[PDB]
């Protein structure tokens, strides 16, 4: 579900994102978005609003490493599965995210890239991306 | 359903102007890259990138989500005719809503980076929510 | 979303559960936590164990939140607006768990009222369920 | 789950109405998840809920369904395996995504407490709650 011409592309396209700002941004808008989220993050302080949320600094932090999974989890397209089954340790018995929530955090992070590169972002390369996201997302909730 | 959802949401409608019916065809056209399972409620169309039946009905659904939008207080007043529709004779599953919505969320973000805020867009997607919990619900 | 044959269905299923809605609660609990104990975590200094005072007690207050329900079912929102706030935006409830206590009722409902517990009751039930658990996810 | 409870579960299935369980289970669903009913279109007069419980092939494809979640209750360690060909037809064939199979495993299961009443104890539930999960993924491997 990922071809060698699939793959160009979205590893292409993937070294064009401020995977740092980016990150950052979705992780505020899943927050405020969806604020139940907010819950596995009562430790961040102040969450009381849409600004709040965004110009938090560990919001921005946790925005950080997230997107650096996915650059990790995209440089080892093939087996995201063991690229990510120590943080569904984590997520599933520890933290007890709920897997549907994985699947809004991809959903968002797209949203997030369509904002950054508008129609850069075409809705060929965004089908690609979506097997990204849901691969990784299938992925951190295997230990389920 | 939180007045300060419906301010963003007519906001957010009101940029998104005459070129709702663009972005539904374009949401329309990415919900069927992205998610394939659901040109399969949809056999009766060419598919094709610039078909115009795919532009024709963006067009319908664009100007459904406007007629939602404007009329937001009561909604399975309006949308009556459309739950009909979707959740009877169609009898869409709830999962593509969740689908085509998404689609629209991106579309927006793509053209419209500035009105697109994450304040407007909680919004549009508690918004997107009833729309779709009505159009299946009866 | 719901029908005139849906406000029905619940009024007339509910009256049927009479006196004993506390206990129903109380088991709806008791079931929703062996059979889904990610819930276990919303309780934490909680006497989670068979027939626990708590248990019970607290029972009492969630199945009295849908008799008012119930009752007041033209508006959801005015009803709960007390609830939403408790479940929405202090506890942040996380969708999926009012969803699996939804059908930790109608499992209980259903071994106690086999005969009054029809699909198109059923039909309802989640319909309200499902409905209770929006409003109280909102705003 | 450990045979403590491979064995606590079948002693219950054993018990268990299953050409008549699977017919209602299957009639609910199409019912309580009124989507549903598009899958099984071409089953006729799904028109109301006396149409859909008392129609014959919602009553067959109880049963086979039904039946199909005995086999399983023998192989509860490669429900992979059994399920490998239902997760063909279903996924792939039949497109049904699956959040679709959990509802028909929780419907299975608000049945069970129908038919049994308070033998179907709390803690026998959850036994269930598990064998309808995993069932609900062995379809949905594909
Ligand atoms: C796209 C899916 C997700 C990925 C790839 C992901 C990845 C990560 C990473 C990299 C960390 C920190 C790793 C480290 O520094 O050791 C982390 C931690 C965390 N995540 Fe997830 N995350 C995801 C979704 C979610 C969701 C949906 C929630 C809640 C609904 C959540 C809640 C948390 C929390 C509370 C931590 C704390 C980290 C710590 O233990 O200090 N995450 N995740
Ligand atoms: C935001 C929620 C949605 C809205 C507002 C919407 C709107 C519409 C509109 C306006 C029509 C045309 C009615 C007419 O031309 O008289 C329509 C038809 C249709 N819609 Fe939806 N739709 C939504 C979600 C979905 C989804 C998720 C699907 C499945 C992918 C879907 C599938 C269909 C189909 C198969 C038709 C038949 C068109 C025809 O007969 O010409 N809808 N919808
Ligand atoms: C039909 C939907 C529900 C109703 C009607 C309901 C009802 C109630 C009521 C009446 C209270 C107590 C308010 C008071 O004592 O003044 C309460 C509190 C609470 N609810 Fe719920 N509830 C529902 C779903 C849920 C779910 C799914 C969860 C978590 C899985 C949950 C978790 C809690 C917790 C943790 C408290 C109080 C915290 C504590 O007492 O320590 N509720 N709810
Ligand atoms: C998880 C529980 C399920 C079980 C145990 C099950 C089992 C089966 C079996 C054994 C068959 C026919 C095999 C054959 O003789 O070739 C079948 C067919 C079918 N199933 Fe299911 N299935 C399940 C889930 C579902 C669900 C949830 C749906 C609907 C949303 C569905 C829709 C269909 C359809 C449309 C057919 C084709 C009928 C036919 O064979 O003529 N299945 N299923």
């Amino acid at each position: 579900m990922l071809t060698a011409e699939e793959k160009a592309a979205v590893t292409g396209f993937w070294g064009k994102v401020k995977v740092d700002e980016v990150g950052a941004e979705a992780l505020g808008r899943l927050l405020v978005v969806y604020p139940w989220t907010q819950r596995f993050f009562e430790h961040f302080g102040d969450l009381s609003s849409a600004d709040a949320v965004m110009n938090n600094a560990k919001v921005k932090a946790h925005g950080k490493k997230v997107l650096d999974s996915f650059s990790n989890g995209m440089k080892h397209l093939d087996d995201l599965k063991g690229t990510f089954a120590q943080l569904s340790e984590l997520h599933c018995d520890k933290l007890h995210v709920d897997p549907e929530n994985f699947k809004l955090l991809g959903n968002v992070l797209v949203v997030v890239l369509a904002r950054h590169h508008g129609s850069e972002f075409t809705p060929l390369l965004q089908a690609e991306f979506q097997k990204v996201v849901a691969g990784v997302a299938n992925a951190l909730a295997h230990r389920y | 359903l939180s007045a300060a959802d419906k301010s963003n949401v007519k906001a957010a409608w009101g940029k998104v102007g005459g070129n709702a019916g663009a972005y539904g065809a374009e949401a329309l056209e990415r919900m069927f890259l992205s998610f394939p399972t659901t040109k399969t409620y949809f056999p009766h169309f060419d598919l094709s990138h610039g078909s115009a039946q795919v532009k024709g009905h963006g067009e319908k659904v664009a100007a459904a989500l406007t007629k939602a939008v404007g009329h937001l207080d009561d909604l399975p007043g309006t949308l009556s005719d459309l739950s009909d529709l979707h959740a009877h004779k169609l009898r869409v599953d709830p999962v593509n809503f969740k689908l085509l919505s998404h689609s629209l969320l991106v579309t927006l973000a793509c053209h419209l980076p500035n009105d697109f805020t994450p304040a407007v867009h909680a919004s549009l997607d508690k918004f997107l929510a009833n729309v779709s919990t009505v159009l299946t619900s009866k």
